[PDB]
């Protein structure tokens, strides 16, 4: 946890990053619900089975 | 596979049996039925075999805990963690095998007369030669092979030299030439017939 000072020069469009995701299986339709996602920029792979 | 002595068994009971690895030099060392010491190590060794019930298991001790789609369940689980049955068996590593009772005392080893002579000790052939330039060696021999039985003398005769047996000879046309003879007991109950067996047996 570090504290720095600062001047912002950019601010990006606020989009949408999933907290949680569900996921469907293109052959049996079951889903994989409320797989819970890692904050910030990080991302996610699906299961490959 | 060895199995245990009739003398060791306990009431009601079938003999155990118990397989014993033998090793480079004591590899070829136990026939079939012989009676062996076997001078070794009881081990157990890993054997496969279960559906009594699952039982004792073997698994990592690292927390490891399976993600969404990746659940650490099922067969999937169980070989994510490792998961192995701990069953055994009972098996002898012998390093060493010789005879219950040996027959010469001096040294066990193609079996000529003159291997079997320097197999035994001093005393042994002894006695073998005593014996052999005996005088009356037959009837001494039907005497002290069997005590317990009263007369019947020719059939302690023909026992005995069954016990020592013919001669086997290979014709020229190769026919095989019976080289050691067979006894038949016949008689009334209580003669003693089984008791002439169980005499040549032990
Ligand atoms: N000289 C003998 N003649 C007959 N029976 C004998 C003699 N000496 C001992 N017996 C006894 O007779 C019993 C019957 O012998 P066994 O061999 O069991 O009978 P079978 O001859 O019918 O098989 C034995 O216990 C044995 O000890
Ligand atoms: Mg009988
Ligand atoms: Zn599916």
């Amino acid at each position: 946890l570090v504290k720095i000072p600062g001047i912002i020069i950019a601010a990006s469009a606020v989009r949408a990053k999933a907290t949680r995701i569900s996921i469907q299986c293109r052959s049996c339709r079951n889903t994989l619900t409320n797989i819970a996602m890692r904050p910030g920029l990080e991302g996610y792979a699906l299961p490959r089975k | 596979r060895i199995q245990e002595t009739q003398a060791e068994l306990p009431r009601g009971s079938i003999p155990r049996s118990l397989e014993v690895i033998l090793r480079a030099e004591a590899v070829e060392s136990a026939q079939a039925g012989d009676k062996c010491d076997f001078t070794g190590t009881l081990i157990v060794v890993p054997d496969v075999s279960k559906l009594s019930t699952p039982g004792a298991r073997a698994e990592t001790n690292s927390r490891v805990s399976g993600v969404d789609g990746y659940e650490t369940e099922g067969i999937r689980g169980l070989r994510a963690l490792g998961v192995r049955d701990l069953s055994y068996r009972l098996v002898f590593l012998a390093c060493c095998v010789a005879p219950t009772n040996p027959r010469f005392g001096g040294k066990e080893l193609e079996q000529t007369a003159e291997s079997i002579k320097n197999q035994m000790t001093v005393k042994e052939w002894e006695k073998v030669f005593e014996m052999s330039q005996d005088k009356n060696l037959y009837h001494n021999l039907c005497t002290s092979l069997f005590p317990t039985i009263h007369g019947n003398d020719e059939v302690k005769r023909g026992v005995l030299l069954m016990l020592f047996g013919g001669v086997p000879k290979t014709t020229g046309e190769g026919t095989s030439l019976r080289g050691d003879i067979n006894v038949c007991i016949v008689g009334d109950p209580s003669t003693a017939k089984s008791q002439f067996l169980k005499h040549v047996e032990e």
